[PDB]
RNA sequence: AGGGCACCACC
RNA sequence: CAGCCACCCGAGAUUGAGCAAUAACAGGUCUGUGAUGCCCUUAGAUGUCCGGGGCUGCACGCGCGCUACACUGACUGGCUCAGCGUGUGCCUACCCUACGCCGGCAGGCGCGGGUAACCCGUUGAACCCCAUUCGUGAUGGGGAUCGGGGAUUGCAAUUAUUCCCCAUGAACGAGGAAUUCCCAGUAAGUGCGGGUCAUAAGCUUGCGUUGAUUAAGUCCCUGCCCUU
């Protein structure tokens, strides 16, 4: 049980990421982007995975099961308020944006708000804080 | 009825060899309680906390840093695993061995800087320096490692016990009397 | 330089475990992860393999410290 | 390709009424609507509507100026030229249908960009 | 009879003490049962403020405080005999509240 | 019908113990003495039974209801209740000698067991986070 | 004679919890794999059958102190919530988690609703706790 | 007309819809009990008032 | 030049 | 002598505050005042109201602070303890909330109590305690920044009011010269009330809870005072 199995393996790459095989499986997806925690741990409930295993002790029939479920989340009633990307502003579809996904939904967004000039927008573009906060003191 | 700190260790068998630290190590007879737990008042007047009992002593000065101030019961755990560690690594009473580490640890020279000048030190800074430095070496060996702190408590005690130079306190006290000694 | 402990045992780690941890006077997971140069989870699951064999005894268990030794 | 909010395109949006865009509306914009427009912004709205009509074919409708920064912006404004008050001067925003759901004066700013000159005495 | 509670409030605690004692003391010379002098606990309403006008000066604060002191009495008695009883002279400060 | 009714202080902890005529019960708000948290001072708590021995409690039923200040404070409370409730069942069902001797040996252990500690928490006062420590006073 | 006061509370938890799962009448909510316990958590349980549990140990609590309602359930399971670079505070524990908890211990009639408001135990649940307890002094000793 | 707009910002709360009750400064007011004073003004009347120093 | 005092001084 | 030290008995052998002289400072406040001299302005107003903006603006320097750098820990369960005090208001809109149901949460709906030792409330506080997972890795430490969505206050939330959910996951591995506060239920840790408050605490003013190391000295430094 202890002993290292001989299909372990150190490195997956799932998605276009690497996950380290050593860690717990929940914590070892968490190094894909837009996979959190909280994400982590309710896709793998939903893959009947137990969570005491190691990444790369995982079966290829396994990981292909995560990798669908957490590509898929609304068909495996994963709800709506747990997803990063909810009611899309330009198609309205509910969805989990993962990775290179994530990075192009930020950029569309940023995209978007400088194209129509918001102030928003404006302080993306300057580089400065978007959220009010004071500039006088701190983010030097 | 004899009493045993935690129910395991008794004191009849403690023997203290530094007669100079005899009366400041409070280890035994009136000074053998079943916890190092009391809440009393021993800073209320000078020379009081000689009646402390030293496992309460040692208890109170693992209180630190300042995340671990007041968390006494933390310490207590800890003193007792230290002290069942201490007991499989070496057969011996713990309290024992804590008086062995008090004894070895405390300086007996210091120097004053007044230029610094040589001067005694009194049997009750002696065994303050004393649980000082054990306390500082455990900590200090604890941080940001796997090992636990009452592991490393363990082993701090046990070294000094020993005289050991891998103790921290034993190093530190040499390094004191050294530049006593030149000052001298 | 960073210490590269193993999540799980090789024939060689384990062979080691099973030989000479039980012959230790003092068993805690902190010492055989420093010894054997294995993971705390490992180490923990390992010493608790151990005891239920009866390879070794447990002296005391609390949530912060486990202290097992030698029977 | 064409305009979408929410997966509806600007057709349908003005076709909808105030309780079916309150459901494409993100939750603040449900909330405005909800508790619902006032005097005011229903007079812009009328004078939005005024110059939309009064605008000729294939020409942009007359500028109309408001102080109503806080203004929702609904998709049958979209089209029209607004002149939002900033504190000092009416800026003139030309609304785009990606505009919609965002507040006027979001696209009217209140302050000049800073550009930082030598340090004066002291501030050491 | 009639069940009466006399609830007495003050804020000096000599003058409402004074007034408890009369009040029983007539009760006794009416032969009338009466519970003694119940104390609900005294409250002490606080206003804690800077002493300057201004805010120049080493920071320091002026601690106001008021104390209320309420006493209870219970008496079974005629709503005419009880009014009797209430209607001697009565220390300024001392509210008194009469209940059926 | 023996009984005695006896308090302990400690802080703002509140402990009283009905100690009556009985067959060696010992209770701390309806459980058993061993049951009591945290168990890290459950020799605290024996203390008194420890020290006189089961054959001076084996007469009396002792009941302890404790309210008020925090759990080390609470235990510290019970023990002195449990202690002061034997001293005045002694004093009043039994001789003088015995009740001496019994009051001698908690004295001698710790004189907490019948004399309460008088500290109290100590009033902030303005300028300083609390008692005595003040704010930090800056100068340029 | 054996009652709960009797008994170390974490084991009998321990035993009740299993004694409800066993006997697998207890109403779960199909959300229970989702949602975490309170807004001042980072995670969900880490025992997947932390349903049994938690209403081993709102029977407990019942049965040491009746008339609790939903308010005193979240009372309960309140704990500490850090606020990120912010103080922390105190939080209280999830209202649709208690109260669905009350609802399957009523519809496995060891609680009912007391006359004052709240909840209580019925002299059933207050067997089967005193039971539960007996047992576990039984494999203490 | 004028009669619509003047004095036709909502005032039922926030500080302009509240002054002390001896000097109608709005600022540094004290609510607690119901008092409604600025602090000055408290200061000046609290012995009137029944508010004492014991500390 | 000498002598006092203070964890808003030091040790 | 005045008094000092130690010890017995004793709850206690120095609890903590408030108040606080003569004489001064061109110390602060005319932005607290229907306190006030003089000067200025007074209908295109420096009066007053309304709308919008600003007071928050960001190459930088400084001060008070909060959160941390982890295993004497973080996480997930379980268990078990406070005290101070507030609560429906002249104008005045705005109270504290039990219980039931809906929602995953923030929240929503219904239905009651309290003008209060009566109801919230036995104020089931946090730290702490008992188990769990993690395993020395900028890591499940840390939680800045940022995207998307949902609520609540409000006439109005954009320059994000506040709150909730998913996601993103920066510096930081204990801090140079320098420097602050403090000796017993004190320092420090930890949470809870009050003020501000429609919305509301990283501030302040109080409260409890856990609870020490060191010292019972000196004029060396910084000051203040006295005598010659
Ligand atoms: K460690
Ligand atoms: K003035
Ligand atoms: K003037
Ligand atoms: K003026
Ligand atoms: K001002
Ligand atoms: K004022
Ligand atoms: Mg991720
Ligand atoms: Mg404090
Ligand atoms: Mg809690
Ligand atoms: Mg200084
Ligand atoms: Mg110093
Ligand atoms: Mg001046
Ligand atoms: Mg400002
Ligand atoms: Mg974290
Ligand atoms: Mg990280
Ligand atoms: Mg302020
Ligand atoms: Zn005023």
């Amino acid at each position: 049980s202890l002993v290292i199995p001989e299909k372990f393996q150190h490195i997956l790459r799932v998605l276009n990421t690497n996950i380290d095989g050593r860690r717990k499986i929940a914590f070892a997806i968490t190094a894909i982007k837009g996979v959190g925690r909280r994400y982590a741990h309710v896709v793998l409930r939903k893959a009947d995975i137990d969570l005491t295993k190691r990444a790369g002790e995982l079966t290829e029939d396994e990981v292909e099961r995560v990798i669908t479920i957490m590509q898929n989340p609304r068909q495996y009633k994963i709800p709506d308020w747990f997803l990063n990307r909810q009611k899309d502003v330009k198609d309205g579809k509910y969805s989990q944006v993962l990775a290179n996904g994530l990075d192009n939904k930020l950029r569309e967004d940023l995209e978007r708000l400088k194209k129509i000039r918001a102030h928003r927008g404006l302080r993306h573009f300057w580089g400065l804080r978007v959220r009010g906060q004071h500039t006088k003191t701190t983010g030097r | 009825p004899d009493i045993k700190l935690f129910g395991k260790w008794s004191t009849d068998d403690v023997q203290i060899n530094d007669i100079s630290l005899q009366d400041y190590i409070a280890v035994k007879e009136k000074y053998a309680k079943y916890l190092p737990h009391s809440a009393g008042r021993y800073a209320a007047k000078r020379f009081r906390k000689a009646q402390c009992p030293i496992v309460e002593r040692l208890t109170n000065s693992m209180m630190m840093h300042g995340r671990n101030n007041g968390k006494k019961l933390m310490t207590v755990r800890i003193v007792k695993h230290a002290f069942e560690i201490i007991h499989l690594l070496t057969g011996e009473n713990p309290l024992q061995v804590l008086v062995n580490a008090i004894i070895n640890s405390g300086p007996r020279e210091d120097s004053t800087r007044i230029r610094r000048q040589a001067v005694d030190v009194s049997p009750l800074r002696r065994v303050n320096q004393a649980i000082w430095l054990l306390c500082t070496g455990a900590r200090e060996a604890a941080f940001r490692n796997i090992k636990t702190i009452a592991e490393c408590l363990a082993d701090e005690l046990i070294n000094a016990a020993k005289g050991s130079s891998n103790s921290y306190a034993i190093k530190k006290k040499d390094e004191l009397e050294r530049v006593a000694k030149s000052n001298r | 330089d960073k210490l590269n402990n193993l999540v799980l045992f090789d024939k060689a780690t384990y062979d080691k475990l099973c030989k000479e941890v039980p012959n230790y006077k003092l068993i805690t997971p902190a010492v055989v992860s420093e010894r054997l140069k294995i993971r705390g989870s490992l180490a923990r699951a390992a010493l608790q393999e151990l005891l239920s064999k009866g390879l070794i005894k447990l002296v005391s268990k609390h949530r912060a410290q486990v202290i097992y030794t030698r029977n | 390709r064409k305009f979408t909010y929410r997966g509806v395109d600007l057709d349908q949006l003005l076709d909808m009424s105030y309780e079916q865009l309150m459901q494409l509306y993100s939750a603040r914009q449900r909330r405005r609507l909800n508790r619902g427009l006032r005097r005011k912004q229903h007079s812009l709205l009328k004078r939005l509507r005024k110059a939309k009509k009064e605008a000729p074919p294939m020409e942009k409708p007359e500028v109309v100026k408001t102080h109503l920064r806080d203004m929702i912006i609904l998709p049958e404004m979209v089209g029209s030229m607004v002149g939002v008050y900033n504190g000092k001067t009416f800026n003139q925003v030309e609304i785009k249908p990606e505009m919609i759901g965002h507040y006027l004066g979001e696209f009217s700013i209140t302050y000049k960009p800073v550009k930082h000159g030598r340090p004066g005495i002291g501030a050491t | 009879i009639h069940r009466i509670r006399i609830t007495l409030t003050s804020r000096n605690v000599k003058s409402l003490e004074k007034v408890c004692a009369d009040l029983i003391r007539g009760a006794k010379e009416k032969n009338l049962k009466v519970k003694g002098p119940v104390r609900m606990p005294t409250k002490t309403l606080r206003i804690t403020t800077r002493k300057t006008p201004c805010g120049e000066g080493s920071k320091t604060w002026d601690r106001f405080q008021m104390r209320i002191h309420k006493r209870l009495i219970d008496l079974h008695s005629p709503s005419e005999i009880v009014k009797q009883i209430t209607s001697i002279s009565i220390e300024p400060g001392v509210e008194v509240e009469v209940t059926i | 019908l023996q009984s005695v009714q006896v308090f302990g202080r400690k802080k703002t902890a509140t402990a009283v113990a009905h100690c009556k005529r009985g067959n060696g019960l010992i209770k701390v708000n309806g459980r058993p003495l061993e049951m009591i948290e945290p168990r890290t001072l459950q020799y605290k708590l024996l203390e008194p039974v420890l020290l006189l021995g089961k054959e001076r409690f084996a007469g009396v039923d002792i009941r302890v209801r404790v309210k008020g200040g925090g759990h080390v404070a609470q235990i510290y409370a019970i023990r002195q209740s449990i202690s002061k409730a034997l001293v005045a069942y002694y004093q009043k069902y039994v001789d003088e000698a015995s009740k001496k001797e019994i009051k001698d040996i908690l004295i001698q252990y710790d004189r907490t067991l019948l004399v309460a500690d008088p500290r109290r928490c100590e009033s902030k006062k303005f300028g300083g986070p609390g008692a005595r420590a003040r704010y930090q006073k800056s100068y340029r | 004679g054996v009652t709960v006061k009797d008994v170390n509370q974490q084991e009998f938890v321990r035993a009740l919890a299993a004694f409800l799962k066993k006997s697998g009448k207890l109403k779960v909510p199909e959300w229970v794999d989702t949602v975490k316990l309170a807004k001042h958590k980072e995670l969900a349980p880490y025992d997947e059958n932390w349903f049994y549990t938690r209403a081993a140990s709102t029977a407990r609590h019942l049965y040491l102190r009746g008339g609790a309602g939903v308010g005193s359930m979240t009372k309960i399971y309140g704990g500490r919530q850090r606020n990120g670079v912010m103080p922390s505070h105190f939080s209280r524990g999830s209202k649709s988690v208690a109260r669905r908890v009350l609802q399957a211990l009523e519809g496995l009639k060891m609680v009912e609703k007391d006359q004052d408001g709240g909840r209580k135990l019925t002299p059933q649940g207050q067997r089967d706790l005193d039971r539960i307890a007996g047992q576990v002094a039984a494999a203490n000793k | 007309g004028h009669q619509q707009l003047y004095w036709s910002h909502p005032r039922k709360f926030g500080q302009g819809s509240r002054s002390c009750r001896v000097c109608s400064n709005r600022h540094g007011l004290i609510r607690k009990y119901g008092l409604n004073m600025c602090r000055q003004c408290f200061r000046q009347y609290a012995k009137d008032i029944g508010f004492i120093k014991l500390d």
